[PDB]
RNA sequence: GGUUGCGGCCAUAUCUACCAGAAAGCACCGUUUCCCGUCCGAUCAACUGUAGUUAAGCUGGUAAGAGCCUGACCGAGUAGUGUAGUGGGUGACCAUACGCGAAACUCAGGUGCUGCAAUCU
RNA sequence: GAGAACAGAAAUCUCCAGUAGAACAAAAGGGUAAAAGCCCCCUUGAUUUUGAUUUUCAGUGUGAAUACAAACCAUGAAAGU
């Protein structure tokens, strides 16, 4: 009389909201290494994430019925898919919604340089925790789609925005450094999935107070090519960028 | 005998479910540490009740699957003097002491934590598929961990010696318990009446004739020894992987190749149903 | 080969049905209590049949599950009074049988008509070394397809120890 | 061992989510695919960046708590922790404001008719001829006081009591279905 | 490496029949004061490997076994969807042609790998 | 179904088992299998203290309730719920 009512009042909105939930329903085409791809690449938002079992012959960017249906029905906001073809080979969907509708649909050509976490020496980790991000390049702020993919990761890998924090579970980071300069109207630089850590050491000039941080490369060292991009309404900005008050 | 649609649609349980080695339902209530205050590492406890083994460990949850950092055993007893009872209640309490001492020395405090301070730990327990009750060896081992130097959130309503009608902790019975009261009391209350059961139990202790007083001297000396040294230097592993696999690999079956198995099919088409 | 694999008894469950709830049920049941020691519980009549005298959640089933040396004794009595011979049927596909004795008066006590002296039915359970995988919650596992006693093995066992005979197959 | 890097465009921080953003320029092929020094070079650049991070993110205000074991929405004694500001960015929400506003034809009554909504004191009300406290509604209480006693001194009128109450709560339900349709 | 413990991913992972199970964890299975649990030592629990320990526990092969993954644009640049028109047009419309885009059957390949404390003659 | 002498087509005990059609204040694409599917124990919840909605003729250094947070609350050994 209250189970799917506690669940329902969770599913209901909030003012100072919770974390946002992800959705991974395989398309009509996958591969074993793609099973590996999903696990290793989304391997941090576990728990708060959704996976599926079967496949779909689907077109995401034309109509927006089916995955909207699935997401409304599973209470989530972060749709993902891996769409494959001969021409649009490896043109995956990393799309965020807004209010069970969709804000902007993003498809990245996922490059063929798949370097998994087992591609290097295994390490430890504190699972699920909230990561750090670094973003180098003025294109991360002057290139609209670089801004889009930036904020996409910034709201997917964001985690629970909680004031209190402790150095201990503050270990891991993404390194974002775009593949060089650009100009508008030409072939584009690509993004680098660069999962690294921050390891503490005396600076001999920072010493006890200021450490010296060293990162270790373990993977999964992946790359991202841009794909097909949407550009939603400005009323979307009116509803999306405000305050509860 | 199952059909085609049945077994071409149906679903499997989990692999670690196929065995009695994980209660994922509580693993999902633990992987949620709270989990909404803020980030702070996991310190969990794993106990398994196996014959001849006292398996008590402390894991780190990782994407590489797990890295159990802390571990306890039974074979490091001769250095503490008492060696028998690799399972019993004295064993539970003793290893609860010993894990405390080793993890103490491996933090390296007694005689990164950024500028403040020592920060003593709080290690919990994920119950596993052993049920939780009172009056047993599990919570005696918990007492051992506590009085060694762990700090576990719990109540004493579980400590053997706990009264649940009039909520009474019996410090006298617990003291007798600790110095060898219930076990050696069973020994003598069986021995004043019969020797066959008395002999069946304490298979060497019957031959060394150690009375409760002397095994409580063992208790004391071993307590002070645990507090002294968490040394725990393991086996040298004589006859390494090569010779271990000489044993474990001299009588193992390997794959029968496609040419051989197709020749077995050739047998099937020549003599079996190929008209004798 | 039989190094250790035998067919020891696990438990003897009685199966008594009543077409009424009252002093009759409780009379045969107090008889059960003096017989066993563990008070014969009440189990619900599943739901009404209306032809047999039963309704829903009535608590009309009373079964006792006997173990321990008392079990060997009650089986020796409950075959001796059966003349060490039972009927053709009741051999379970598991290696057991459920058979009944008319008028339990036939052994021991006197009648006392006003306490409950009726006909009863037993159902035995066996076991094989290796079959304790069901009982232990942990190590939840399987058994061999041939390592489990069946109808052939319960005919074998009705021939085997306790030296029982079958009354025309 | 160093602490200060050179940023020809000095970097920015956004700490509610533990982030830093640089607006410096990169040569086209400095980070390209065909590099076998891709690891060393890009990892050294972001190494300088995260050096900047950890030199920045340590002299902040904290929150020491003088309470000991048992801190419900908080900590034990032994630690001292670091806090987070709000990031200078508005990340995507999930909904509009979870609003619920209406009139339900009763709110207009509360306003125009000078009716202050009641104070909801409690439930266990005192019923004479009993000698006890029994709730206005909650244990066969002051609600059900006619389907209990033995004679009423006025077709049984008890069933009539119950059916009248059913008509009442149904009128409640009709005027609630209206309010939830509007 | 056997595996003890935890797993990561959840049928290559299970079910169907053997054989091997040579070391040690691994189990089967004997006892019952006090802690104890219920209708019961059925489960827990006081004892060691105790009495029985390879028959299940358990891995493997053994079997084109049943069921499941990958690839052959293999179908397939398929149909088709908006992209040129007084092309086609009495009508249920198909084209050239460009964005994109097959799917299944099909033809074969395979029926579990990693990490940390541990014991091996 | 194999079983199942009083008792059988529907009275009580095992087994293979239906991966469920487990049973859901359902309707779901789905979906919990040590379960939301039964019963055995435990208890009060309409607590109070503070910012936003307003708001009273002693327009009550916030009195009224709404939402949110804590503080306590019951449970459990326990992190938890």
């Amino acid at each position: 009389n209250a189970r799917a009512k506690r669940a329902l009042v969770k599913r209901e909105a909030k003012l100072v909201e919770n974390v946002k939930q992800a959705l991974f329903i395989p398309g009509q085409s996958c591969n074993k290494n793609l099973h590996d791809i999903m696990v290793d690449l989304s391997a941090l938002k576990k728990p708060d994430m959704k996976r599926f079992n079967r496949k779909n012959d689907i077109h995401p960017f034309e109509d927006m019925s089916p995955l909207e249906f699935f997401s409304e029905k599973n209470d989530c906001s972060l749709m993902v898919l891996m769409t494959s073809s001969k021409k649009r080979k490896n043109n995956m969907t990393f799309i965020r919604t807004f209010g069970y509708k969709i804000y902007d649909m993003i498809e990245l050509m996922v490059a063929d340089n798949f370097k998994l976490l087992s591609d290097f020496k295994k390490l430890t980790f504190t699972v699920g925790l909230k990561p750090m991000f670094t973003f180098q390049g003025a294109a991360f702020d002057t290139h609209p789609v670089y801004k889009q993919i930036k904020s996409l990761f910034l709201d997917f890998f964001r985690g629970e925005s909680t004031d209190l924090q402790d150095v201990a579970g503050l270990q891991h980071v993404i390194s974002m450094t775009i593949q060089g300069d650009f100009q508008d109207g030409e072939p584009l630089p690509n993004v680098l999935f660069r999962v690294y850590k921050l390891k503490s050491y005396k600076s001999d000039q920072g010493g006890k107070r200021l450490p010296r941080i060293e990162l270790v490369e373990i993977g999964p060292r992946l790359d991202f090519k841009i794909g097909r991009i949407h550009t939603p309404s400005p009323d979307m900005v009116t509803e999306a960028h405000k305050k509860p008050k | 005998a199952k059909s085609s649609a049945y077994s071409s649609r149906f679903q499997t349980p989990f692999r670690r479910r196929r065995e009695g080695k994980t209660d994922y339902y509580q693993r999902k209530r633990l992987v949620t540490q709270h989990k909404a205050k803020y980030n702070t590492p996991k310190y969990r406890l794993v106990v398994r009740f196996t014959n001849k083994d006292i398996i008590c460990q402390i894991i780190s949850s990782t994407i590489t699957g797990d890295v159990v950092l802390a571990a306890a055993y039974s074979h490091e007893l001769p250095r503490y003097g008492i060696t028998h009872g690799l399972t019993n209640w004295a064993a539970a309490y003793a290893t609860g002491l010993l894990i405390a001492r080793r993890t103490l020395q491996k933090l390296g405090l007694d005689e990164e934590a950024v500028e403040d301070g020592p920060r003593p730990f709080k290690v919990f327990l994920d119950i596993g598929l052993q049920r939780t009750t009172t009056g047993a060896r599990v919570f005696g081992a918990l007492k051992g961990a506590s009085d060694g130097g762990l700090y576990v959130p719990h109540s004493e309503n579980r400590f053997p010696g706990w009264d649940f009608e009039t909520e009474e902790i019996d410090p006298e019975l617990l003291r007798s318990y600790i110095f060898g009261g219930h076990v050696s009391q069973y020994m003598e209350e069986l021995a004043d009446d019969d020797e066959e059961r008395f002999s069946e139990l304490f298979k060497g202790y019957l031959a060394d004739d150690i009375d409760a007083d002397s095994l409580e001297d063992i208790y004391t000396s071993a307590h002070e020894a645990i507090r002294a040294d968490p040394a725990f230097k393991p086996t040298e592993k004589k006859f390494t992987k090569e010779q271990y696999a000489a044993e474990s690999k001299k009588y193992r079956q390997t794959k029968l190749s496609k040419e051989e198995r197709a020749a077995r099919v050739a047998a099937k088409i020549a003599a079996l149903a190929g008209q004798q | 080969q039989n190094p250790m694999r035998d067919l020891k008894i696990e438990k003897l469950v009685l199966n008594i049905s009543v077409g009424e709830s009252g002093d009759r049920l409780t009379r045969a049941s107090k008889v059960l209590e003096q017989l066993s020691g563990q008070t014969p519980v009440q189990s619900k009549a599943r739901y009404t049949v209306r032809t047999f005298g039963i309704r829903r959640n009535e608590k009309i089933a009373v079964h006792v599950t006997v173990r321990g040396p008392k079990a060997e004794e009650i089986l020796e009595r409950g075959l001796k009074v059966k003349e060490y011979q039972l009927r053709d049927r009741n051999f379970s596909a598991t290696g057991n049988f459920g058979f009944g004795i008319d008028e339990h008066i036939d052994l021991g006590i006197k009648y006392d008509p006003s306490i409950g002296i009726f006909g009863m039915d037993f159902y035995v359970v066996m076991n094989r070394p290796g079959a304790r995988v069901t009982r232990r919650k942990r190590c939840k596992g399987t058994v061999g397809n041939s390592h489990k006693t069946t109808k052939e093995d319960t005919v074998s066992w009705f021939k085997q120890k306790y030296d029982a005979d079958v009354l025309d197959k | 061992l160093p602490v200060t890097v050179e940023k020809p465009i000095p970097v920015v921080y956004d700490l509610g989510n533990l982030a830093a953003f640089d607006s410096n320029v990169l040569d086209k092929n400095d980070l390209d695919s065909s590099n076998a020094r891709r690891e060393e070079k890009i990892k050294s650049l972001t190494r300088d960046n995260v050096q900047l991070l950890i030199n920045q993110l340590l002299s902040l205000p904290m929150k020491t708590t003088t309470e000991s074991v048992g801190g419900t929405g908080g900590q034990s004694s032994v630690m001292t922790l670091l806090q987070l500001p709000d990031p200078t960015t508005d990340l995507p929400r999930e909904k509009p404001l979870p609003k619920a506003k209406a009139m339900t034809k009763w709110e207009k009554f509360a306003a125009k008719k000078g009716i202050k909504p009641k104070e909801r004191a409690g439930k266990m009300i005192y019923d004479e001829a009993s000698g006890e406290w029994v709730p206005k509604w909650g244990y066969k209480g002051a609600n059900k006081k006619l389907d209990d006693q033995w004679l009423v001194e006025v077709i049984d009128p008890r069933t009539l009591n119950r059916a009248e109450r059913k008509r009442l709560v149904k009128k409640n339900e009709k005027q609630q279905r209206r309010n939830m349709k509007n």
